[PDB]
């Protein structure tokens, strides 16, 4: 009965979703045509002839990145109009994905979201993938989250942001789109998870010994994190943490809901067999201030909640003793209104490896998703990005050109300034 | 009719598939007396010349 | 005769009661099928206390397994000794109460609990008398404590003379997961004090201390912990189940342990316990049994009795034994150890003798003890509670569905005055 | 050697009664080509009740099939156990009378009742006392309620003291097919209250509800909804066909359930009913069979008896029983539930033990209960009738076939009267 | 014996009848010669030893359509005298097809009504198939429905009309022909199903995703509808809905008999196996507002009596659960004076496929003949079509030149105007 709809929006949303559904089909046994040769109803339905279709709704305004999926090997996997396309892109413009042409794709995407939710008995989360700092993953992502809240009350809407890296961006309007995105990923999102591309670049170099990773290797690390996040939801476990558990043990206030994730048996095939990847070893590497998948050192903040997702042949006494060890560690600082901050979960099914991927077979896993008063430097870093640009009205004549009110930039700035004041006062 | 012709106890009896595989369960290091079990041991000491 | 209705709530309660029905069935000679496999009238005559009878044998347990998540009861069903329960003695539930006391007690639990007292009612007046209810549940969890403690008040208001004997796993603060343990435990103890008769505080942490130090288990799993508690759960209901020289029901335990109306949080220890290869070396006389059950390492609750006194204790013995070897041991612990025993009560210990030992062990002891040291974790979970509750911790997921802020301060107030009531006799 | 003339009318009545003739043929050893198969005299001596005797040798049923559409009787004839039926008792019609009570009662079926009643006469004066006319028909269609109302009226004026039972199915509120169903019920109750002795009220939602929450059938069908009705009708007429300790025929049922003649709309039930695992897990004691009669779950009405007062209640027990537990299970349910029973009748109860159980089971109960709670059935049919009649929806195909609007206002006046005398009787 | 006579008048009537008789011959197993290698009795007789002659009167005022059937692959299947052909067309002129040219061809056609009715015992109705948007179908459609109402005026008349389309239209005198056809469609018609042109065009857009299909593909979809109308007549069923039950549960007042069609699923080979098409999902797409074959939004109208015709492997419980979920939906608004309103029938026969058609092997299909107050605005646009042309008497000199008196324009306009007044007072 348990079931999650994934909604992959944008170029980065689709390309991450290609890695996710590639890993999910290789993990539950579904071939690229749909047939396998009931631990699948969280991500797949059943047509009746042994046929399994993924439960995903792809979105883009370009047709280029989504025509790729319907012409490659995973075309008979998806239902042929799940892959929802437009004609022309918003062109890295938030107002062009919100107040203009992405208003005719929204009524067809919500058409199929309803068709993919009424054929499931009990929905527990709208997993959502976006690329905040762009045109369609920001503009259409903002309008989609507002529309999903008004139509689907409660019904916790997860999100895996692709927030721009602090010191490298590959745009200049990327300060504008991310600050304009805080009016969606703050009051419509519950599970706003912050992922920066630079941090997972550094993970690939320092751990996997890949000095030149491509975006596909970036998405393969993210897909293993989401599989371990839904691991208890699909497989049996000694301690199951479903979505309802997640928004009680990791979110203290409805506004402070921003998390950082760090998987950490992320070991290359050459270096996997020279250490035992024991439970204490993989969680000591999980709390390192370099494996965090946003560029945000937790040592200059204060942890308020941690949700660890030990997965594999992990004995609960080794979970418990490792949590005791990291509690003894002085490098991390838990906030004074938090005697216990260590929601743990155990799933017996070990993490899988894609054949020809960049990871290795590992018996254990840790997915560490935590909230801290260190993410304030992430939003305050693009605070400096915005006010350097908006000081004399850069690139605003092409946001107000298509209908954005001159001034919507300003309360996006006091929306980021509101959460800046909130993170500092929950650490005193 | 799926029902029994006189008993009203349905005969098809179904077999709904287990949701999870429901495995890796228990079995306990203790064995019916609260003691231990006779698993193979280790030495974890010096080399015993 | 006498009858016990066993209700298990939550993931913890369902998995700790499933091992209980494995060790009772081993004691009564019942297969996973449910047929008798021995030749012993003593093993079968007092079977109605936990098993019903349906036509061609099929001794079904009087179990009312119940949960808001369909993940753990099916694991009981697929496992061995798990088909014994009826398919309609499984109160299911979709979505789930994810670590919220309110999602089991005000919303998401109130709809299901109507069906739960139906299954309770058919397995309540299906006989002639009723000794009471055995309720295994979890305070450190949403669906375990929420509808768990709600059911405690519902079957108390329906039957306000039956013994409400509850095994609960209290959240010990030191090494345990889930962050809302202070909010679930403090809110659930408030409902547990005017609605339960014998709350047995059985912590996971002290069970690990038994496994590591006494048994020396290299990898104690969660089946290992539940095996210990199911043994103590069989040892307390022994005289309803087997003959003996001196018998003691559950109503014996409540009268001879509880001096004042609340005062009902006991500490259990079960002990033919031995190390790995120490079965060839331990004795099994009463003096070593008594010296072991009073050891602070042999507590199921890490609420060290040397940091307190013994208000009133009880030891239900089992196996073939002599009465004076019981009596002189029960008197020698009072004469030798006098500081950790209260003075305004004389003779601070009862004893009972079951003549039927557990399977294989010649002699066994269970030690239920009303000690004025349980307030150590009534302070421990309260300090965890108020550290969160001062600067407005996780509460928007406890308010928007119906509780106001005054129920939290009143739950902490009842916690505080029960701390003060235990500190009165110290 | 008393007889029952069984007339099945309507598509629904033909399908329900065809399931009746196979649950009484295996109960009597009748092969599909009528030959007794076993060697039991107790299964054969009262074959005169529901069967005739042929010079061929076969026991043809005393059945009269009756439906203006010649497609359902083709299905009954070509189906199993359809070769038993006499072809002369297949009165066809070729027009249809589609979902119109005006066509069933005044138009086309009027020149068919003069031919079905010849078949009724050929079966009825073939003896020296007839016991009753067991009639099964629908109240939501045209052929069922319409010509069914024709046959109940002309049988009563020909035979004034003969009983006639009516296992009629009423229109369903939650989901039902025929749009003019409130018209097809309001105009049918008016003659079903003045020319009828017993009307066992049956719906469709509670029959779905039975095979959803007693049997847990993931795949019910219209056949197994009819097999529950056929099992109930079998147990009601069980004392007429089988010996027992306390025999009680259909007239004994009538005289001990109706206080005053208009209040004769009963509720039917059958209460051994097991699940898939719960076949081995269910006891077969009399108190448990008493438990499953007095549940709203195992009622074939969806007109909950908790919302009302039992005027009189009777239970036709079947099987090898104890004649004392058959009565204090009625006494205990009248004492532990005394507010659910009418005060001006002490002993609202009848028990009747027949000694031949249904095949395979050890016992059986069929509950026939006159309740206040058939108020709810008539008041919502009045709610569906008034909502359309106030704006004359679909009225001109009842006036067009020949009526007048006062016949609708009198039909609602009788059935708004029907909720009234049940109301001061509460 | 159960039987019914199918009239086909007009170019649209014959060409819809070509797809209808193609599909009926396939279902019953009757070959294009008539020889098949008692289900046939509704549509075919038993001439000769195996010659199953179809039961229809093909009527048109041109040679062109009828003789081409007489020179087609179905030449020696029909009785060739049933194919009455005219000699000159009505020329998009209702006066020509009703007063001058049609005053001779009706006499021969009604002679075959006499023989097709005397050949059969237990006649039930007349499935007339006509266009309204021109001559012939409106002219002979008027005259046949008039004289059949006086010599066979006690039986049902199922007229599957083709009303003029709202925006696209292949005639300019077309508003005149259909205003001058509600004078016969209002009273000499028992059921008047309104079928459109864009409504099958855009079912073909969104569902069959055929970019450029033809009138043959429109007629195949109509033929699958008609085979679901008279499905319980020929074949068996749990709930049978014969020809007198499509009209005793759907027509509330003698004037309101203009219903609308909705088949589901009109699905191709691509999407058939990608979905789990079942009794709940098919009726949800049947109540989709664009799935009407009318271009008539049921949302700015409101339902009065809906009829469902489940066909295939359909279990009666699943009709009940799907009808309940339709009823609980808020956008579907029924009427106060019908707490009921779902006349459900189930056929055991699965819907057939035409080989090399546009439809896939589907187990379950629902046809939906529904009566609402939304049909009123279909007549309201054609009322607006009438009065611009009749403002200064456009195209009148052929209507009056062929025999009509000029007042028939205003008489048919006020009769049509009283029809929307009736549809407005029925839903107060
Ligand atoms: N994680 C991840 N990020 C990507 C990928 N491709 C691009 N990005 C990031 O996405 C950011 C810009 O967003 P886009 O890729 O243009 O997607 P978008 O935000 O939806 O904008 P559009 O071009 O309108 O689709 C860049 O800063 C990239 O770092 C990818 O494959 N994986
Ligand atoms: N559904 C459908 N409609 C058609 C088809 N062919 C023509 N029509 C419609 O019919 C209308 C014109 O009338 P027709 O049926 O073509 O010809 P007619 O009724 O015989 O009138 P005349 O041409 O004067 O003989 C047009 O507006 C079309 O919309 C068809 O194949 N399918
Ligand atoms: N004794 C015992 N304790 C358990 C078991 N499973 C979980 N726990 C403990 O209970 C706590 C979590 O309780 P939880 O399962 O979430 O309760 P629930 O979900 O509300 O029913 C953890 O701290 C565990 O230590 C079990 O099978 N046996
Ligand atoms: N229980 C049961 N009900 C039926 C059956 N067939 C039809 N019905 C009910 O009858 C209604 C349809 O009207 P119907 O009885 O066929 O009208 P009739 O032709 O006049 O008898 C539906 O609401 C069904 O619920 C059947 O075989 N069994
Ligand atoms: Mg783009
Ligand atoms: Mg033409």
């Amino acid at each position: 009965m348990r079931e999650v709809i994934s909604i992959h929006v944008g170029q980065a949303g689709i390309q991450i979703g290609n890695a996710c559904w590639e890993l999910f089909c290789l993990e539950h046994g579904i071939q690229p045509d749909g047939q396998m040769p009931d631990a699948f109803n969280t991500f797949f339905s059943e047509t009746g002839a042994g046929k399994h279709v993924p439960r995903c709704v792809f979105l883009d305004l370009e047709p280029t990145v989504v025509d790729e999926v319907r012409t490659g090997t995973y075309r008979h996997l998806f239902h042929p109009e799940q892959l929802i396309s437009g004609k022309e892109d918003a062109a890295n413009n938030f107002a062009r994905g919100h107040y203009t042409i992405g208003k005719e794709i929204v009524d067809l995407s919500l058409d199929r979201i309803r068709k993919l939710a009424d054929n499931c008995t009990g929905l527990q989360g709208f997993l959502m993938f976006n690329a905040v700092g762009g045109g369609t993953g920001s503009g259409l992502g903002c309008l989609l989250l507002e529309r999903l809240s008004v139509d689907y009350g409660k019904k916790s809407k997860l999100n895996f942001c692709s927030w721009p890296s602090p010191q490298v961006s590959t745009a200049v309007v990327e300060p504008y789109n991310s600050v304009l995105s805080t009016h969606s990923l703050l009051e419509h999102t519950d599970v706003a998870v912050m992922l920066d591309n630079e941090a997972i670049y550094d993970i690939c170099r320092r751990n996997l010994d890949i000095e030149r990773p491509t975006y596909t290797n970036l998405n393969r690390l993210i897909a293993q994190v989401i599989s371990s996040l839904t691991a208890s939801l699909r497989f049996d476990g000694a301690l199951n943490v479903d979505v309802t558990e997640f928004q009680t043990n990791l979110v203290p206030y409805p506004r402070i809901h921003f998390m950082l994730s760090s998987y950490a048996p992320i070991i290359s095939a050459e270096k996997a067999y020279h250490e035992q990847l024991s439970v204490a070893e993989i969680t000591n590497s999980a709390f390192e201030p370099a494996s965090m998948m946003a560029k945000c050192d937790p040592r200059h903040g204060k942890y308020m909640a941690c949700c660890l997702m030990y997965r594999g042949d992990v004995v609960p006494k080794d979970v418990n003793a490792a949590v005791a060890t990291i509690k003894t560690k002085r490098t991390i600082q838990f906030v004074d209104w938090c005697p216990t901050g260590f929601k743990c979960g155990i799933n017996y099914q070990p993490p899988t490896v894609v054949p020809g991927g960049d990871l290795a077979k590992v018996m254990r896993a840790v997915c560490m998703i935590s909230n801290s008063t260190a993410i304030a430097e992430v939003f305050s870093r693009m605070d400096h990005k915005f006010d350097l640009m908006y000081a004399k009205r850069a690139f605003v004549h092409w946001y107000v050109g298509e209908g954005m009110e001159e001034g919507e930039f300003s309360e996006a700035r006091e929306d980021l300034a509101a959460l800046e004041k909130d993170y500092e006062e929950v650490g005193i | 009719t799926s029902l029994h012709m006189s008993k009203l106890v349905p005969v098809t009896d179904l077999s709904p598939r287990p949701s999870f595989r429901y495995h890796a369960d228990t079995g306990s290091l203790d064995a019916t007396l609260l003691p231990v079990d006779a698993v193979p041991q280790e030495r974890i000491g010096r080399r015993l010349i | 005769m006498r009858e016990i209705v066993h209700v298990q709530g939550g993931q913890c309660g369902n998995q700790i009661g499933a091992k209980f029905w494995e060790v009772i069935s081993d004691e009564h000679g019942i297969d996973p099928t449910g047929t008798y496999c021995g030749d012993s009238d003593l093993q079968l005559e007092r079977i109605n206390v936990f098993y019903n009878e349906a036509t061609g044998g099929r001794f079904v347990p009087r179990a009312i397994l119940m949960d808001l998540e369909p993940g753990t009861m099916d694991s009981v069903r697929a496992g061995p000794f798990g088909q014994l329960f009826r398919p309609d003695n499984f109160v299911f539930g979709q979505t789930g109460a994810g670590n919220n006391w309110a999602k089991g007690h005000y919303t998401e639990g109130a709809e299901l609990i109507d069906s739960v007292l139906d299954v309770v009612r058919k397995e309540a007046e299906g006989c002639d008398c009723l000794q009471g209810f055995q309720i295994t549940h979890s305070l450190g969890g949403g669906t375990g404590s929420g509808m768990g403690t709600l059911l405690i008040s519902k079957v108390r208001e329906e039957y306000p003379d039956r013994i409400m004997e509850t095994f609960s796993v209290f959240p010990s603060p030191k090494v345990s997961d889930t962050v809302v343990e202070p909010y679930n435990a403090t809110l659930s103890v408030h409902q547990l004090v005017e609605n339960a008769d014998e709350v047995q505080v059985i912590d996971n942490e002290a069970l690990y201390d038994i496994c590591f130090r006494t048994l020396k288990l290299t990898t104690p799993t969660y089946g290992d912990l539940n095996h210990l508690v199911s043994a103590a759960m069989s040892g307390v209901t022994c005289c309803l189940r087997f003959p003996g020289q001196l018998n003691s029901d559950l109503r014996k335990l409540a009268v001879n342990l509880i001096p004042f109306p609340r005062l009902h949080f006991f500490l259990i220890g079960f002990a033919p316990l031995t190390s790995r290869g120490s079965q060839q070396y331990r004795a099994l006389s009463v003096p070593e049994l008594t010296q072991q059950m009073f050891d602070a390492k042999n507590m199921m609750c890490a609420s060290d009795p040397r940091h307190g006194r013994y208000l009133t204790a009880s030891a239900m013995f089992r196996g073939r034994m002599s009465t004076k070897e019981v009596d002189e041991q029960m008197l020698n612990v009072q004469n030798k150890n006098s500081s950790y025993f209260v003075e305004w009560i004389p003779n601070n210990m009862k004893s009972s003798v079951c003549d039927i030992p557990p399977k294989g062990l010649k002699m066994s002891v269970t030690f239920v003890g009303n000690s004025t040291a349980i307030q150590e974790m009534f302070k421990r979970v309260s300090d965890q509670f108020t550290a969160m509750f001062r600067r407005k911790a996780f509460l928007h997921w406890y308010t928007g569905e119906g509780m106001d802020e005054m129920e939290f301060t009143e739950a902490e107030s009842n916690m505080n005055d029960l701390v003060s009531e235990y500190q009165q006799y110290q």
